[PDB]
């Protein structure tokens, strides 16, 4: 029985003496019988003399030198299983959903290292959405990592419900989302409207898990919560084969949660206040989005940027990890358009001609040289006059704020939200009905006719409608 | 006399003083006093010196346990005998303490009698979980127009007052505290919000004026001062949120609502920043701590609004962070505010410009905002936002030959920039607040001279409370609007106009 | 005829004007973000040394 006496408190950096040649392995689990039922220390050091440095996942307030430990023996193991969806669960793989012991099947290390070369993707996939403005300008990426920009609500939250609707058309995959540095009554209220919306039902189905990391659990906490949560999502893709889509929340936070431990191992944290080891802590993180031989990860991560400075070093590392990036805006909210998507400031690397396809790249491109061209038309177009427009401009013009009310398109999750039933369109019937629309085919069918549909099929329906 | 009452009580304590653990000071430098012993100590512990001076034990350390003394060095010396209290800090917890100034410990340094309240409870415990919370839909009401119009507030919810230094912060902040004495008296224990003023680094002076004005006020039976003053040692400043937050927990545990002011995190990072650097912890960013972002998280999700089988309760919360040069961008405001779920921030060029409240409209948000906002009220102000936007805009304008709709909105919105000033130390019912604002909406203020602006609102609420205190207290007492209602009161607005 | 133009004028070039100083007001505050990080960072970096040592 592998044990040792806790020999400091200082901070949550409990040092524990072993006895000699017990020792526990560096990133090994240690629980310390508690009135608080266990507190999990991670061995993040080996200070010799049979001790060591080791961290702590729950706090330390009130302890007492000289207790006890009990060594796991390896990187905490958490549930995993079907079962284990629609579970709310904290950093130490305990029910928070509070409906009582997760039922799982098998429990599996947090820690977890990055798969093979041969295992890693060795040529690109582009993963189904439903979003059009997602399927054109930014066509999500299997293992790809996906960073959310722009404000929360009826912003991001209410997107990511929206994915894991079409996820679960798309595939019948899952989702795991996992949200560092989270507002606990803003965490509640996305539980229960997740509830709402039935991507959680308990009462049913409940595709999304929820791992939720509240600002008030330790760093150490924040820290580990993502890597557990990867271990869930892996636990589908390698041994259920899926195909996920796991939502990360700040990465802010993520940066924020280990700087913190690296300062508090005492390793000097490098400019801008950010870990010697940070590029290492996203490096195994983000190795771990891929798509394997088995399933495929996939995963979107928000990425809030402090100060809105992009220079800052964790977001530059983000952003190298980035394959696309997501830019709600709020004018476009605004605009009437849930999408609240900034259609120019979203931009995604996989868009490239051969790999979305040369049809779809020349309508792309087309839709961006249309859309780039309207709002600099726009511009000037709006002093000088509407009626100062050239022949070709408002054609231009017309066909613009046609793509504009086509933009508007509501989303499934948003059915009771904007009252209207969501709009799934197909990525290759995006392009269809984009092929159309620069060949004007509806330039001659009213602005409000492309108002609030999908695809194609939905806009022969629509366009007879407006008028009829 | 009272002599012999105290000599009585001295003969009242005789205890065996068989201390299990004693310690001896090995060295004492800087408040840090390094001891030998304290074998079973548990961390945070409360140990008591030879000195008196009390402890926390923040670096448990295998050769020496590293006590941070809470009291002064001055009689502190090595070899001193640290006795183990063996008790992690707890203050006394319950209504005992409203109308009472009182230190972390709860020592009354008003003097208000020995405090006498229902529990002493452990300063730090961990926040209500997810589903240990309902979602707020309580209105809270300040009194301030503007804060109840553009930025409604709710219950246990935190929203920053972050704002520029020495504007008269703890001016608007006062002003709230003032208006929940109308909701105390309500016998309604929601509308009975048992506020505490957290009063940091604050002089004593300056906290004196303040416990002065809540008793011209007569103010202090709901308010309770947690105050470590500017004297008031690091620990203790460090401690002092944690400690109030634990007052408010009775209050919130027994169901009931308030409010807790902490006035300013500013002053407790700069406490903190003292300790980490007493205690050779590298400073974080600013040169203020790194797990700066966790102490004031462990503190803000105190602040919450329990569910209803935890007994609808709450602990409302309105942080105040001073803006040094008005840099939200400072690395404190950054994480605060990230933190946070709103904030307002006070204009130092509207202040200056006499407009007060100096509420900056566009760095002001509640993002819980028109959920706990009443019905009435929310009716008769979603234009307002809609004017104040075209306002800001025709701000510029007011640099002329104007288009006559740009001329139409200056004039407008001037007459309502002025509306919503408010003097200070003066709240308002918010049964007078819904008439004046909806006859703006009606433009019926837009005519009414600037000058007169002033005569006509004060005037206007005489006239309203003799014509119809009827329709005054219907509309008090529904929370809501209805069109009979608007009707009347577009009425009741010309004839005032007329006058 | 002239004192239109001149006026009209006059109204264009302040305009143009306007948007060129905010060109270069964008372009001096990006360059003042990044200064103020590397002043923290060099203060930084003698705290570091002064703990280390």
């Amino acid at each position: 029985p592998i044990t040792g006496k806790v020999t400091a408190v200082i901070g949550a950096i409990v040092d524990v003496h072993f006895e000699q040649s017990e020792l526990p392995a560096i990133l090994n689990a240690l629980e310390i019988k508690t009135p608080q039922g266990k507190l999990v220390l991670e061995v993040a050091q080996h200070l010799g003399e049979n001790t060591v440095r080791t961290i702590a996942m729950d706090g330390t307030e009130g302890l007492v030198r000289g207790e006890k430990v009990l060594d796991t023996g390896g990187p905490i193991s958490v549930p995993v299983g079907r079962e284990t969806l629609g579970r709310i669960i904290n950093v130490i793989g305990e029910p928070i959903d509070e409906r009582g012991p997760i039922k799982s099947k098998l429990r599996k290390p947090i820690h977890a290292d990055p798969p093979s070369f041969a295992e890693q993707s060795t040529s690109a996939e582009i993963l189904e959405t439903g979003i059009k403005v997602v399927d054109l300008l930014a066509p999500y990426a299997r293992g790809g990592k996906i960073g959310l920009f722009g404000g929360a609500g009826v912003g991001k939250t209410v997107f990511i419900q929206e994915l894991i609707n079409n996820i679960a058309k798309a595939h019948g995959g899952f989702s795991v989302f996992t949200g560092v540095g989270e507002r606990t009554r803003e965490g509640n209220d996305l539980y229960r409207e997740m509830k709402e919306t039935g991507v959680i039902n308990l009462e049913g189905e409940s595709k999304v898990a929820l791992v939720f990391g509240q600002m008030n659990e330790p760093p150490g906490a924040r820290a580990r919560v993502a890597l557990t949560g990867l271990t869930i999502a892996e636990y589908f893709r390698d041994e259920e084969g899926q195909d996920v889509l796991l939502f990360i929340d700040n990465i802010f936070r993520f940066t924020q949660a280990g700087s913190e431990v690296s300062a508090l191992l005492g390793r000097i944290p490098s400019a801008v206040g950010y870990q010697p080891t940070l590029a290492t802590d996203m490096g195994l993180l983000q190795e771990r989005i891929t798509t394997t031989k088995k399933g495929s990860v996939t995963s979107v991560q928000a990425v809030y940027v402090p100060a809105d400075d992009l220079t800052d070093p964790a977001p530059a590392t983000t952003f190298a990890h980035l394959d696309a990036t997501t830019v709600l805006s709020r004018g476009i909210s605004e605009l009437g358009i849930y999408p609240a998507v900034d259609p120019l400031d979203s931009k995604s690397r996989l868009l490239d001609a051969a790999v979305v396809g040369q049809e779809h790249y020349d309508v792309a491109s087309k839709v961006q040289e249309t859309l780039q061209t309207y709002k600099s038309l726009q511009d000037i177009i709006a002093i000088l006059g509407m009626d100062e427009l050239s022949e070709q401009d408002k054609l231009t013009v017309e066909r613009a704020r046609k793509i504009q009310r086509f933009l508007s398109q509501p989303f499934a999750v948003a059915e009771v939200f904007t009252g209207i039933p969501g709009k799934l369109v197909r990525l290759k019937d995006t392009v269809a009905s984009f092929k159309a629309v620069l060949e004007g085919k509806y330039d001659n069918i009213p602005e409000h006719a492309f108002y609030m549909v999908g695809g194609i099929e939905d806009v022969v329906a629509k366009a007879e409608k407006l008028a009829a | 006399e009272v002599s012999s009452i105290l000599e009585e009580r001295i003969k009242g304590v005789s205890d065996e003083a068989n201390l299990n653990e004693t310690g001896r000071v090995l060295a004492v430098g800087d408040g840090i006093a390094r001891v030998f012993g304290l074998n079973n100590i548990q961390a945070e512990e409360l140990v008591e010196f030879s000195s008196g001076v009390k402890g926390m034990a923040l670096n448990l350390e295998p050769g020496q346990v590293g006590i941070v003394l809470f009291g002064s060095d001055r009689l502190v010396k090595e070899g001193e005998l640290v006795k183990r209290t063996g008790n992690i800090v707890d203050v006394p917890v319950g209504p005992g303490l409203l109308g009472r100034v009182v230190d972390a410990l709860g020592n009354p340094i008003d003097g208000k009698g020995p405090i006498d309240a229902a529990g002493r409870s452990r300063a730090q415990v961990k926040a209500p979980g997810i589903l240990p919370r309902r979602s707020v839909h309580e209105p809270v009401q300040t009194g301030l127009k503007a804060v109840d119009a553009l930025v409604p507030i709710g219950r246990g919810q935190r929203e920053l007052i972050i704002g520029d230094r020495q504007t008269g912060k703890t001016a608007v902040a006062l002003d709230t505290i003032l208006n929940q004495k109308r909701w105390n008296n309500g016998s309604d224990e929601s509308k009975k919000l048992y506020c505490v003023y957290v009063a940091v680094g604050q002089k004593r002076s300056t906290v004196a004026q303040l416990v002065q004005t809540l008793e011209q006020h007569d103010a202090m039976k709901y308010s309770i001062i947690v105050a470590a003053t500017a004297s008031e040692a690091a620990p203790l400043q460090y401690l002092a949120p944690f400690t109030a937050a634990s007052i408010g927990e009775w209050f919130r545990d027994n169901g009931k609502h308030a409010l807790i002011v902490y006035d300013d995190l500013s002053k407790q990072a700069v406490a903190y920043r003292q300790l980490s650097l007493l205690l050779r912890r590298p400073p974080g960013r600013e040169a203020y701590p790194g797990d700066v972002f966790y102490l004031h998280s462990r503190l803000l999700e105190r602040a919450a609004k329990l569910s209803e089988k935890e007994g609808s309760g709450s602990l409302t919360a309105l942080p105040v962070i001073e803006t040094q040069g008005g840099d939200v961008s400072a690395y404190i405001p950054t994480n605060v505010i990230s933190i946070t779920d709103g904030q307002i921030f006070l204009e130092a060029e509207l202040f200056y410009k006499g407009i007060r409240p100096a509420i900056n409209v566009g760095l002001s948000v509640s993002r819980v905002g028109s959920a706990a906002q009443v019905k009435a009220l929310k009716q008769v102000a979603g234009s307002l936002k809609l004017f104040l936007a075209q306002y800001r805009e025709v701000a510029a304008f007011a640099q002329s030959d104007l288009d006559a709709s740009t001329k139409q909105t200056l004039v407008r919105g001037e007459r309502l920039t002025q509306l919503l000033k408010q003097n200070q130390y003066s709240p308002l019912a918010t049964e007078e607040q819904v008439p004046l604002i909806y006859a703006g909406v009606n433009g019926h203020l837009d005519g009414i001279e600037l000058s007169r602006i002033g005569e006509f609102e004060s005037s206007f609420l005489s006239y309203l409370k003799s014509n119809h205190n009827e329709l005054l207290t219907e509309i008090r007492e529904k929370g809501e609007l209805s069109k009979e209602l608007l009707a009347s009161l577009k009425s009741a607005t010309e004839s005032f106009v007329a006058t | 005829q002239g004192y239109a133009a001149e006026i009209s004028a006059r109204r264009n070039a302040m305009d143009n004007a306007s948007k060129n100083a905010g060109d270069m007001i964008n372009r001096y505050s990006i360059l003042y973000n990044r200064t103020r990080q590397a002043v923290i960072t060099n203060e930084l970096v003698d705290i570091i040394t002064g703990a280390s040592s």
